[PDB]
């Protein structure tokens, strides 16, 4: 089946923003530490990831 | 103190999963089908056996000539 590997991944694209903002990164983000998350995520991603999900 | 989550403002959306429109099932297809199919043989016998019927006036042409 062709389509449905298109009709995801052109979504999935709204899915890879999230990691950059947050962390600074595209996909392979060094971010969790072993004493939790590195730094505050922005002024934001509560209207967007509430937007998308 | 400039920290994210609001006070308000919230839906959410579902977890659910419905499309279930019918749809014209259940004795009203096979219906419009046979409908639909015995308007073709009926519109059929008024043109191949019109057809028969031009065709012998073809062949009359021929008889009518050579001798």
């Amino acid at each position: 089946a062709m389509t449905p590997f298109f009709w995801m991944f052109e979504e999935r694209e709204k899915m890879f923003e999230f990691y950059e903002r947050v962390s600074g990164a595209r996909m392979h983000a060094a971010y969790v530490r072993p004493g939790g998350v590195h730094q505050d995520l922005p002024l934001g991603l509560m209207d967007d990831i509430y937007e998308f999900s | 103190k400039q920290d994210m989550p609001p006070v308000g403002g919230y839906g959410p959306i579902d977890y659910k999963r419905n499309l279930p429109r019918r749809g014209l099932s259940g004795y009203s297809m096979f219906a419009v089908g046979i409908g639909a199919l015995l308007f073709g043989y009926w519109s059929m016998m008024k043109w191949n056996r019109e057809r028969r019927r031009l065709q012998i006036e073809d062949f009359e042409a021929r008889i009518a000539l050579m001798p």
